[PDB]
């Protein structure tokens, strides 16, 4: 592992996109980024993938899985948030 | 939320 | 991370370390307020791992660093470990995180929020640099 | 298992069946003891699963399973998330299984027994039949 | 996920010719099973390897992982119970 | 321990 902090900007696919490279493994709760010259690693996995929206970084996915290799021409596997906002909020409300 | 107080560089 | 640069130091607030007891990270976190902390639910945390936050250099002992305590796991429970899909999971702090300049929260997206294919965005941590 | 073939039934009574708690079998387990179970750390077990004792057919609703409490989850301190070594987690069951002729326990080897590379041994499981 | 329980007899293979397959991913507290024509595949992890020794059946490893593809030419990895039997023991021993 | 009451037939 690195000591310190890394970090990397890159662009987001879409699912049709993606399962050009990891077919049905690919699920509606999942999203896709990289393929374009880095990518999530072991050790990355929990961590986030944020975007800027009206100024503000927004988790927008959470590293989950990608190329058995790190390789950086294949996309890495992001949860997807916005499929999954609604129990983290009822989950939120409840506890 | 979502508003560093150090700005990132990128 | 691979092709990775390295962060400004305390400039990806939200961002937390998950390590075991024997201190070693295996997984990183989002805290998305100061009681809360959003994972991987493939991380297989306990309670007896540690939510690190404020941390930038793992080698460094002078950071004023913030470990706290896991009082319980929300697996999501639609996840699927078969096919990782629905992979989060949600760890309450035992202590709240005290927020600071460097220690506060990432925010969360509308369930309808759209994040159009192209976008440019950022992704941190500790991972593989090399694989 | 693929290629594999059906178990005469209660055949393997160390067995268990990990769900989460909408019913849904993750991961196996054995049980070493009335009150222990031993299963993969990866699986990422938490409080809120359920270890299923003296099942057959997951299917049938006429089998007297025992669905019993977890409660504490012993990740081995050695484990590495990174490169899947020391992949193992003891639970401890808050109530104990009840041993009967479907429900029993394996045994353990001895630090130092020998294994030989060309031993035939068996492994069982209700993973996917096909991929 | 198949509704009843499976078996399957494998042999099980040295850390070293293991090796040939899976690289330096192999460890010392791993073994390895299969290539023999079955293999375990998901939802088979955190389950047992058996061997019967002194005829009782005995728990020498523990499903972990194989390939992505469950192919059954490839040899599955299991976590090594010899290496782990002694944590094992001071667990119960003080719980 | 390692004894199943009902035999495994392999």
């Amino acid at each position: 592992t690195p000591d310190r902090l890394q970090q990397a900007s890159l662009p987001l696919l879409s699912n049709t996109n993606c399962k050009k490279y990891w077919g049905t493994k690919i699920k509606d709760a999942m999203i896709c980024a990289g393929a374009s010259g880095v990518s999530s690693c072991m050790g990355d996995s929990g961590g986030p993938l944020v975007c800027k929206k009206n100024g503000a970084w927004t988790l927008v996915g959470i590293v989950s899985w990608g190329s058995s290799t790190c390789s950086t021409s294949t996309p890495g596997v992001y949860a997807r948030v916005t499929a999954l906002v609604n129990w983290v909020q009822q989950t939120l409300a409840a506890n | 939320c979502g508003v560093p107080a150090i700005q990132p560089v990128l | 991370i691979v092709n990775g640069e390295e962060a400004v130091p305390g400039s990806w607030p939200w961002q937390v370390s998950l390590q075991d007891k024997t201190g070693f990270h295996f997984c990183g976190g989002s805290l998305i307020n100061e009681n809360w902390v959003v994972t991987a639910a493939h991380c297989g945390v306990t309670t007896s791992d540690v939510v690190v936050a404020g941390e930038f250099d793992q080698g460094s002992s002078s950071e004023k660093i913030q470990k706290l305590k896991i009082a319980k796991v929300f697996k999501n429970s639609k996840y699927n470990s078969l096919t990782i899909n629905n992979d989060i999971t949600l760890l309450k702090l035992s202590t709240a995180a005290s927020f600071s300049q460097t220690v506060s929260a990432v925010c969360l997206p509308s369930a309808s929020d759209d994040f159009a294919a192209g976008t440019t965005c950022v992704t941190t941590g500790w991972g593989l640099t090399r694989y």
